[PDB]
C-alpha cells in the first residue's frame, strides 16, 4: 500500500498498557503461580506466549478468571518475565537466569529462551 | 512518521 | 536498572494483537459507526484513542459491549484509524485525509491529528 | 536484544 507509518506507536501502546496493569484498569484474568497472584490482560498474555495462546483460545479455558501455573514455577521468575511482556525490558541477573529460562520455556516465550541460553553460555 |  | 531490551517485542505484541483481532478472538466490544460495526479489544482503543480511554474508564460504560459514535462519523475515516490502532500505519490519502482528520480529532489521537494538518498545509 |  501508499500508507505512512507512526514510528514510536507500538512502543507507545505497549508503555499505555502496562499503566492500564499498573492502575488495574481492565485485567480479566488472575495467574497464580505457589501462592503468588498477578493480575493481567489475557491479549497481552497471549500476544506474547505461546501457552498463554493456547490456554485462551481453548473454548472452555478462554472463560476461566483464574490459571492456575504448574508448582514448579518460581513466582519471581514470572513476574520478571510478566514484566517483560508489558515493557520489552528483561531483568536478567546471575540469580535469576536459570528462573528465568525454565519459566520462558514454560510459557514459550522463544526470544527470552533464546538470550538466556546465550548468556548462559558466555558464562561458561 | 516515515514511509515503511 | 540494569535490563537488556528486545528492540522489536512491542512491534511484534502489536501485529499478534492485530491477528486476534482479524480472527475476532477476545474482541470485547463493538463499536458502531453509520450503521457499520466494527469489533475490537476495549484495551487496544484505550491504549490509542483518548475518547475510548475516558469511555473505558468511566465506571458504567466500561461494562458496555456496544459503543455508538456520534453519527457525522465516517465509517471509512474509523476503519481507517482502527487500522492504524492495530499496525502502525496509516492509509492517508487526498480523498480520505479530511474525514481521517475529523475521526481523529473526535477520538483523541493526537499525532494523527498533526500529521493531517501538516500533510493539508503542504497542499495549500 | 540491546542495552536501552
Ligand atoms: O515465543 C512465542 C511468542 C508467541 C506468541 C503467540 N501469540 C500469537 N501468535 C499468533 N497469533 C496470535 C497470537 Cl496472540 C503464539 C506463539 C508464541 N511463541
Ligand atoms: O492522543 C492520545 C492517545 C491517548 C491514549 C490514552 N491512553 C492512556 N493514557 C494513559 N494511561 C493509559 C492509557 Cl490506555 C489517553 C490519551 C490519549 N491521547
Ligand atoms: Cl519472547
Ligand atoms: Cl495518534
Amino acid at each position: 500500500d501508499s500508507c505512512i507509518q507512526f514510528t514510536r506507536h507500538a512502543s507507545d501502546v505497549l508503555l499505555n498498557l502496562n499503566r492500564l496493569r499498573s492502575r488495574d484498569i481492565l485485567t480479566d484474568v488472575v495467574i497464580v503461580v505457589s501462592r503468588e497472584q498477578f493480575r493481567a490482560h489475557k491479549t497481552v498474555l497471549m500476544a506474547c506466549s505461546g501457552l498463554f495462546y493456547s490456554i485462551f483460545t481453548d473454548q472452555l479455558k478462554c472463560n476461566l478468571s483464574v490459571i492456575n501455573l504448574d508448582p514448579e514455577i518460581n513466582p519471581e521468575g514470572f513476574c520478571i518475565l510478566l514484566d517483560f511482556m508489558y515493557t520489552s525490558r528483561l531483568n536478567l541477573r546471575e540469580g535469576n537466569i536459570m528462573a528465568v529460562m525454565a519459566t520462558a520455556m514454560y510459557l514459550q516465550m522463544e526470544h527470552v529462551v533464546d538470550t538466556c541460553r546465550k548468556f548462559i553460555k558466555a558464562s561458561e | 512518521w516515515v514511509i515503511p
